[PDB]
């Protein structure tokens, strides 16, 4: 003997459980992005502006004597 | 000024150009958001094996199906209305230069004071001296200092281009008898290209830009010591 | 009687074709004229086109008011497609006015700022444009008395009103051509005088197109081929002819009204 | 809409004294329309007038059908076996994993 | 057994995955062209003027 | 009706010989493909 | 249009026809969006395969 | 007896096979005219040696796809084929017109040719902007030639939208209101009232130009108060529009097809499919300056203009989110055609996406005129238009013919297509991200390995051509006709045989009383 | 869509011949041309 | 000729019950069923069930959702074509591609990189983050 099993609304169910993990995956592959790409550029380009240092670049550009203002 | 195997864009230039690219990317995670969700729904659906063919309800959904899109929109919407509303400001133009784009080739004038202009060509292939860059190099390059805003004035003479920078991250369409502002500001000095980004001719690909960003002080120098 | 719905049967004709090549041959007089100073294939695309045109509508003409295959569902769908053609031409025209708009409404830096650029004298549009506006208007209010006179029945006083209208644009047409022969400068004479010229003269090839299909439709109802109510005919005419009266109009209030 | 008189008015036409081959076979395509396992007095009903109309490859193809609805999981037609057992052998009709036409 | 796709499929399989790699390996590598891939870690550049 | 229908027959190009049909394709594809082929060929012989 | 909406078993609804075939397309519903195509011959009335109207032929001749 | 069928045609199911001949013709041509553009991107240097014929042949590229392809099969041909079969129509309202539009479009080609065979050549793309195309840069028949072949091409899309909208709002049996009409039905009715209304600006511009160039006016020179941006907005009124009538066919034959093989009875939604149509059909006029953002245009229009196009973006979200619910919970059979369709849901939408990232107005100030433009329409067109043109073509060949094709040799070339055209375009991605401007025959290293790829994804596309003839002489060799149509019951165009008659619907159909 | 067996049923041979046929013929213009492009090129 | 018109036989899970049955003509054989069909229900055996349901219905859904080789066979031909345009590349390239730009190889390359290195092209993530300026090699 076996009771009662789902009857009704199997393919609804399913539907939408699946459309809320379509929701939890696409946000998951939104925060992949974010987590590879999107705060490394923020936080470099920061610590280039902390580390930077217009003058003695442009020094060792023009050590080199590369520039058609510099001779 | 391109490298190879480049799959995302230029780095800036301008800090127009980082918020642009923060933006950007924010595009990206909604591009990415959007075809997973998609992808998966597609899959989910050939995966299955269940059939509905009945008469389908319909005014149950709609409601959302337009409040989300309105809502994404307007949130995708809002940083291009900051970013195109702060394209603008109230400049403080230190320098003053204006272009004015020749059948095949460029011209550049400083006419701010001791009237200057030149003519900008493509460095030939077999001219080329070694370790430069073919469809960039150009003979006389155009030098703006750094930390600035500047004065962009685009024009053409007789056929329409684009002066593009994307490393400074610009491009304006140089018209006959019609000149456009664009502001520049660069935060690294150095070498900086560009092209035209309008059919103009028999020479269309061989038009480059480039922009060597000096101090003024160097800048001056240059100026003085050209006569 | 196989024929069970009451639309159209059309017995395949060779005009379509025919016309297509004389456009054809039309576009290839203008290349060969414009480019190669020749104009012996330019006057046959005009031969060839307006023959084929004249015995394309010869045809329908035939398989319509003798034959009698005109259902009212017919000139329903007939009336539908004048319309679809009435309203393109708004916006044909309506792209030639907002091309005036923007050339008129900020004036380039070569032109003075002003409209119109200075050193021109335009034309009055005192005296003889409300002469052109009070022969277009009366023409368009006597076919409205033509309609009407249709539906009354009196075949004279139709007449009258048929021989009336086309007098006025062909007189119309005449005096337009007199200043074009009395204005101060030419197509080729700035964008203003471009402008006008052009989108005046283009009027002036549509209001000789409306006065030939008057012409045509004149010599339909001496033949008797009009009837009480099915006289598409005179309604695309009347349609035609009250859409060059307001297109006229706009380019009145626009060119001369605005900036003289 | 609702269940009770939803499968109560199935019931009803399936077991209607008028039945022909057309409605049953509108009943079907449009029980299958529905995303619906339909259910064994459903079923029931269906073979009570497959029995009064003399169409066995028609109560096979029920069977069959109910067989495809069954969907990815394997527990409801086996439950459909245990609620409908006594009409089979009563009918003497017989399932498909009987006679042989679950395989290619 | 009867139809077409039983054992021709794998056959066709087996014979365009041969090929295709083969043919694929000898255009990217075994003709001597420049796919310009790119120089981080791969060379070593040295002093002009 | 008064003019021959079915399959096949209602196309500008006749089909019963299979051989002398695909040379009608291949001559009628093969020179559209060829077009601008002749072009630019016309316009490198012309410069 | 037609008339005689009455697709009954005891009146259909009479379609005329010259011929021996004959297409019908059911409305079958109020306002809906589907319409039902099929084809019918001269003799038994034919009916809608998702409702269930009848449709019946009479020849005509004009 | 031939040329008075078909060379002096009026009837819509030979003008439609016609047609399509001609689009065959014209297709092949534009994809031999890119393979020419490829190869010479597929070597750095220059191939071709000067790059004012390669100007010439992206420009032929882009009028022979764009106004000699797709909207001959789509709109031209499927429509006159399906339209009066697919309404109950016996034929349409106006078929000499329809005819004279269509033995009028050839000469359009020719002209084209003939304007390739001028030794100045037409080196200006799609555009015709001033004064490239005046008097000082392209003094020659061949700009002329073009801009008469666009007003060919243009009075014969008038009269056949004309054609169309009178067939639609006149062959109807009566008591059928418009709103349960099939949709390809809807999507021939938009597209033409937006053929209707946008043509005449076309006209309008090009006649400006062409006195401009033959009647020595200054309408684009600004030294006597011309203006190129007038000439700019006069196109692209006439672009976006011309776009959207580009694309919808599109839309209604995918429902089409995917309310045939998924099942379905009915397309989900088909109040919010038509209300989506004609809300795409009307506000597709004010968002023609989104191509137009670096013009010098002002910040405010700037802004209305991308506002109005993620407005835009919107409803055809609400289009692609119903087709996927519409081909939601049915049995789905695996047609050509549903890979067909399913590779244009997921590429109409990455490509959709992409042009919502151009329609921010700053990343269009930087990424203008680039190849990020270009994968935006290559995955819109060149897999978009071009699998849904696919689709119909297998879907709807054995009425068009009487015979089918080979499902595996179709399922190859489906296969074929989609590898070609997404590693080719995604490359183009790659390429407009990494920016260089279009319209240039030769890169430097940074580009070279994208373009590399891609030609080579060019000439994968180049051998799915060639199996797609292969496979229309295998169906007419093999010849196989069709016993049963599935779906005839709710599919109109089914139920007359495969093919169907010379004289259908010579009765017209008992609609219900209601 | 179901469809009866084959009127004419191409025969490995005939299938091999006209997938080349096309395939050939339909390439070969390419041939001739862009295999004499530098002659083409010669103003000669 | 009027089979379009007639009602006709499908297979699919959309339509499980189709209007027609598959076999029309109908042997004595078949009489003989059917009038035992009409009969008595219980006494009927397996193998006549088996043809009087493969007379009536084609294929069963056990014949109609099998998993068949269409899929791998037009993957396998598929590229296997692509294969043939990888030769097609092969010939393209011996044929009408002459030489490479001199700008192109090992030397020019070295000295390129070097002056883009110098000029520190795109320093933050795009080429010249991945180099070390003090030991002079790649990251
Ligand atoms: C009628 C009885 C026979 C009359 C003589 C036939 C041979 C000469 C002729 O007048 O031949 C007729 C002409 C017709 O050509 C034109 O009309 C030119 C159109 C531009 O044939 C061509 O010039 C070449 C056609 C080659 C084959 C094309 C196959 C297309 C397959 C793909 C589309 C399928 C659409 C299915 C639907
Ligand atoms: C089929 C043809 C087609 C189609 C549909 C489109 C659709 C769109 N196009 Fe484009 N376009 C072209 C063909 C087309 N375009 C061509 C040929 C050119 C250039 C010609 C030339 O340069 O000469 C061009 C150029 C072009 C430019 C010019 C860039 C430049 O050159 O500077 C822009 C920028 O705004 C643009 C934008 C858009 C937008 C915003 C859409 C939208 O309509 C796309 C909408 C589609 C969607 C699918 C929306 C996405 C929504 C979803 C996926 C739902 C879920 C997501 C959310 C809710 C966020 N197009
Ligand atoms: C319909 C429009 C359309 C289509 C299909 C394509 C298809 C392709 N395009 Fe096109 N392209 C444009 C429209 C289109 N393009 C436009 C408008 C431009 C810009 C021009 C400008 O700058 O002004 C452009 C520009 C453009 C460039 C830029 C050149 C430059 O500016 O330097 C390139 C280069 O890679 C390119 C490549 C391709 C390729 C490789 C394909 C491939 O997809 C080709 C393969 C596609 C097919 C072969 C179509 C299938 C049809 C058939 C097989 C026959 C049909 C027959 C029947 C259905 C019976 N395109
Ligand atoms: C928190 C505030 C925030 O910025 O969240 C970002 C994102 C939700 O962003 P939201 O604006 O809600 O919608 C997506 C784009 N409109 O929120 C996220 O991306 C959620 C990040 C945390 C959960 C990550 C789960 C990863 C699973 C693998
Ligand atoms: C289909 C996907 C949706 C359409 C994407 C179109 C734009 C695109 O291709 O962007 C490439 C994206 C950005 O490149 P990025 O990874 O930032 O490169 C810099 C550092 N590697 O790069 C990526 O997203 C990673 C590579 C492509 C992955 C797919
Ligand atoms: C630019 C060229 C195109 C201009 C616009 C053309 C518009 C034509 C509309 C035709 C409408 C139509 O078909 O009407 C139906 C009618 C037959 O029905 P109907 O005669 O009304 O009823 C029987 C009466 N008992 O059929 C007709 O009335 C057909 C004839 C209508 C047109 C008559 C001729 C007009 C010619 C005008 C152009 C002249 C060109 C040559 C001269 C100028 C050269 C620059
Ligand atoms: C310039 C080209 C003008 C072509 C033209 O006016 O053709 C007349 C066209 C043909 O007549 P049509 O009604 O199509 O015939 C079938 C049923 N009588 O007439 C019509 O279709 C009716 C009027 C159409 C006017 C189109 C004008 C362009
Ligand atoms: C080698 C090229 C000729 C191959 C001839 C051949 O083997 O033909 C047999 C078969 C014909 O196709 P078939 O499988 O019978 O039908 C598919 C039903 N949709 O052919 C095929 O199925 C295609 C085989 C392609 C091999 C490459
Ligand atoms: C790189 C992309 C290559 C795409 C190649 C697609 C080949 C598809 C072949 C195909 O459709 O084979 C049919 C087969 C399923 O056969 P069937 O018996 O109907 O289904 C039983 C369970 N699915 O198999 C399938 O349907 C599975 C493959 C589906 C591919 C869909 C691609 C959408 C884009
Ligand atoms: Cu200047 Cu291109
Ligand atoms: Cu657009
Ligand atoms: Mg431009
Ligand atoms: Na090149
Ligand atoms: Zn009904």
């Amino acid at each position: 003997l076996l009771p009662k099993p789902q009857m009704r609304g199997l393919l609804a169910k399913r539907l939408r459980v699946h459309i809320a993990g379509a929701f939890i995956v696409a946000l998951g592959v939104a925060a992949a992005y974010k987590f590879g790409v999107a705060e490394p550029r923020k936080k470099a380009y920061a610590e280039f502006y902390r580390n930077y240092d217009s003058m003695k670049d442009f020094e060792e550009m023009r050590k080199a004597g590369i520039f058609q203002s510099a001779k | 000024m391109a490298y190879p195997f480049q799959l995302g864009l230029q780095d800036a230039t301008s800090p127009i150009m980082e918020e642009l690219m923060n933006f950007h990317d924010h595009t990206l995670m909604i591009v990415f958001l959007i075809s997973s969700l998609v992808l998966y729904i597609i899959s989910l659906m050939l995966t299955t094996k269940l059939t509905h063919t009945s008469t389908m309800d319909a005014q149950e959904v709609e409601t959302i199906w337009t409040i989300l899109p309105a809502v994404i929109l307007i949130m995708i919407a809002l940083p291009s209305l900051r970013i195109l509303y702060m394209m603008d400001e109230i400049n403080n133009p230190v320098l003053t230069v204006k272009t004015m784009g020749h059948q095949w080739y460029w011209s550049y004038e400083y006419t701010d004071y001791e009237d200057l202009c030149f003519d900008s060509y493509m460095i030939p292939t077999n001219d080329l001296k070694p370790g430069e860059l073919r469809l960039l190099e150009v003979d006389n390059r155009v030098v703006l200092p750094m930390e600035l805003p500047i004065r962009m004035l685009i024009s053409s003479e007789d056929v329409l281009h684009s002066w593009a920078v994307p490393s400074l991250g610009l491009k304006t369409d140089a018209i006959p008898g019609r000149l456009n502002q664009a502001t520049v500001t660069s935060n690294r000095p150095g070498l900086f290209y560009g092209q035209c980004s309008e059919i103009c001719g028999s020479n269309h690909s061989f038009m480059p830009i480039v922009l060597e960003m000096v101090p003024l002080k160097y800048f001056e120098n240059w100026s003085a010591s050209m006569i | 009687t196989h024929q069970t719905h009451a639309y159209h049967m059309v017995n395949p004709s060779p005009w379509p074709l025919t016309g297509a090549f004389s456009a054809l041959l039309l576009t290839s007089g203008l290349v060969m004229w414009f480019h190669y100073n020749s104009i012996t294939l330019l006057t046959l695309g005009l031969l060839t086109n307006i023959l084929t045109m004249y015995q394309w509508w010869r045809d329908v003409i035939r398989e319509g008011t003798y034959q009698g295959h005109h259902t009212p569902i017919v000139q329903k769908g007939l009336r539908y497609g004048m319309i679809l053609f009435i309203v393109s031409e708004v916006f044909f025209f309506a792209g030639f006015f907002w091309a005036f708009y923007h050339s008129s409404l900020v004036p380039t830096h070569d032109l003075g700022g002003c409209w119109p650029p200075t050193g021109i004298s335009p034309l009055n549009p005192l005296e003889v444009p409300l002469l052109n506006t009070s022969v277009l208007l009366a023409s368009g209010v006597s076919i409205t008395w033509a309609h009407h006179s249709l539906m009354e029945g009196k075949r004279n006083h139709m007449n009258q009103a048929l021989l009336i209208t086309i007098m006025l644009g062909l007189y119309f047409t005449i005096l337009q051509a007199s200043e074009y022969f009395e204005t101060s400068f030419s197509i080729s004479d700035g964008i203003y005088g471009s402008t006008f010229f052009m989108a005046t003269g283009f009027h002036g090839l549509h209001v000789i197109i409306g006065s030939t299909f008057l012409i045509v439709c004149l010599l339909r109802q001496l033949k008797f081929h009009f009837t009480s109510k099915h006289h598409f005919g005179f309604e695309a005419a009347a349609w035609y002819w009250h859409f060059v009266d307001v297109v006229w109009l706009f380019l009145y209030v626009s060119i001369y009204w605005w900036g003289s | 809409e609702t269940d009770e008189e939803f499968d109560a008015r199935w019931v009803t036409y399936f077991n209607k004294p008028d039945i022909d081959a057309w409605e049953l076979r509108k009943g079907m395509n449009t029980l299958v329309g529905y995303d619906l396992v339909p259910e064994p007095k459903i079923i029931d009903a269906a073979l009570r007038a497959c029995r009064r109309l003399n169409d066995f490859a028609s109560a096979v193809r029920i069977l069959e059908v109910v067989k495809d609805k069954a969907g990815p999981h394997k527990e409801i037609y086996p439950y459909v076996i245990q609620e409908l057992r006594p009409t089979l052998n009563e009918l003497g009709i017989s399932t498909p994993e009987e006679l042989g036409l679950d395989k290619v | 057994a009867p139809s077409f796709h039983d054992k021709y499929g794998n056959a066709i399989l087996a014979g365009g995955a041969i090929f295709c790699v083969s043919t694929w390996t000898y255009t990217a590598t075994q003709i001597g062209i420049e796919w310009n891939m790119s120089p981080v870690g791969r060379v070593t550049p040295k002093e002009w003027r | 009706s008064h003019y021959e229908e079915g399959p096949g027959k209602n196309l500008p190009f006749s089909v019963e010989n299979k051989w002398r049909l695909l040379a009608m394709m291949t001559v009628y594809f093969g020179s559209g493909f060829a077009a601008p082929f002749f072009i630019v060929r016309h316009q490198l012989l012309k410069k | 249009p037609p008339k005689a909406a009455s697709g009954t078993k005891e009146d259909p609804n009479l379609v005329p026809s010259i011929s021996n075939k004959r297409i019908v397309g059911c409305i079958c519903e109020e306002d809906n969006c589907t319409v039902i195509w099929f084809w019918l011959h001269k003799g038994e009335s034919q009916r809608c395969p998702n409702c269930g109207t009848h449709y019946k032929l009479v020849p005509h001749q004009m | 007896m031939f040329i008075n069928r078909w060379l002096f045609s009026t009837n819509h199911k030979d003008i439609g096979t016609l047609y399509l001949l001609f689009g065959a013709w014209a297709g092949m041509v534009g994809t031999a005219l890119s393979i020419l553009i490829r190869a010479e991107l597929g070597q750095p240097g220059a191939l071709l040696g000067d790059d004012q014929i390669y100007n010439v042949i992206v420009t032929a590229h882009a009028f022979v796809m764009i106004f000699f392809m797709v909207m001959p099969m789509m709109i031209g041909g499927f429509g006159n084929w399906l339209v009066p079969l697919m309404i109950g129509a016996p034929d349409m309202a106006f078929p000499r017109m329809n005819n004279m539009s269509f033995w009028l479009l050839p000469p359009s080609f020719l002209l084209l040719l003939a304007s390739s065979m001028v030794e100045a050549g037409a080196g200006t793309g799609w555009t015709v902007y001033p004064p490239l195309a005046g008097n000082l840069a392209h003094a020659g028949a061949s700009v002329d030639l073009t801009i008469f072949s666009l007003h060919l091409a243009g009075v014969s899309s008038i009269l056949g939208a004309i054609n169309f909208i009178t067939t639609i709002i006149n062959m109807k049996p009566p008591a059928m209101t418009q709103y349960q009409t099939p949709l390809f039905v809807w999507s021939v009715l938009i597209t033409a009232v937006l053929l209707l209304l946008s043509l005449p600006v076309l006209a309008a511009g090009i006649t400006m130009l062409l006195t401009d160039r033959n009647l020595n006016t200054t309408f684009f020179d600004p030294a006597g108060g011309g203006d190129p941006i007038l000439y700019q907005h006069l196109f692209w009124f006439f672009g976006h529009p011309e776009v959207y009538i580009l694309i919808l066919p599109g839309f209604g034959i995918i429902s089409h097809v995917v309310t045939y093989y998924s099942g379905k009875k009915e397309p989900f939604g088909y109040m919010g499919m038509v209300w989506a149509m004609m809300s795409i059909g009307f506000l597709g006029f004010i968002v023609w300056a989104h191509h137009m953002f670096t013009v010098g245009l002002d910040v405010d229009t700037r802004a209305y203009f991308t506002s109005a196009t993620m407005i835009i973006a919107i409803p055809t979200g609400v289009k692609v989110f119903s087709w996927l619910a519409t081909l939601h919970g049915g049995n789905i059979k695996w047609s050509p055609a549903m890979l067909w369709a399913l590779g244009f849901i997921f590429l109409f939408t990455v490509g959709g996406l992409t042009g919502i990232v151009l329609s921010n107005s700053s990343l269009d100030i930087v990424l203008h005129d680039t190849y990020y433009v270009v994968a935006h329409f290559h995955y819109v067109l060149s897999m978009g238009a071009v699998f849904a043109i696919m689709a119909g073509f297998v879907h709807w060949f054995p009425l068009f013919s009487g015979f089918t094709l080979d499902d595996t040799w179709a399922k190859a070339h489906f296969a074929i297509m989609f590898v070609g055209v997404n590693m080719t375009f995604f490359p183009q991605h790659f390429l407009g991200l990494s920016g260089m401007p279009r319209r240039y025959s030769d890169y430097p290293d940074a580009y070279t390995t994208w373009n590399t790829v891609s030609s080579m994804g060019s000439f994968i596309s180049l051998t799915a051509v060639l199996i797609m003839i292969f496979m229309i002489w295998e169906a007419f060799a093999s010849k196989r006709e069709v016993m049963s149509v599935s779906y005839a019951s709710t599919n109109l165009e089914w139920l007359h045989g495969c093919p169907p008659p010379y004289h259908t619907f010579e009765e017209p159909t008992y609609v219900k009383v209601k | 869509v179901h469809s009866k067996p084959a009127r004419e049923q191409l025969g490995v041979l005939d299938i091999t011949i006209g997938l080349t046929s096309c395939f050939v013929c339909c390439l070969l213009p390419a041939g001739w041309v862009l295999s004499h492009l530098e002659s083409y090129k010669k103003r000669e | 000729s009027e089979d379009y018109a007639f009602p006709t036989y499908a297979d699919r899970r959309d339509y499980p019950l189709p209007d027609v049955a598959h076999v029309t003509m109908l042997s004595a054989s078949q009489k003989a069923l059917k009038e035992k069909e009409k009969a008595d229900w219980s006494s009927l055996s397996r193998d006549e069930k088996v043809q009087l349901y493969r007379i009536q219905f084609n294929e069963s859904f056990a014949e109609m959702n099998r998993g068949t080789n269409e899929w791998k066979t037009v993957v396998g031909m598929a590229m296997f074509f692509i294969g043939f345009t990888a030769l097609v590349l092969i010939w393209e390239k011996s044929y009408v591609y002459g030489p490479i730009p001199h700008t192109f190889d090992r030397d020019w390359v070295a000295m390129q990189t070097k002056r883009m290195l110098d000029m520190k092209a795109n320093p933050i993530q795009g080429f010249s983050a991945k180099w070390d300026y003090d030991k002079n090699e790649w990251k």
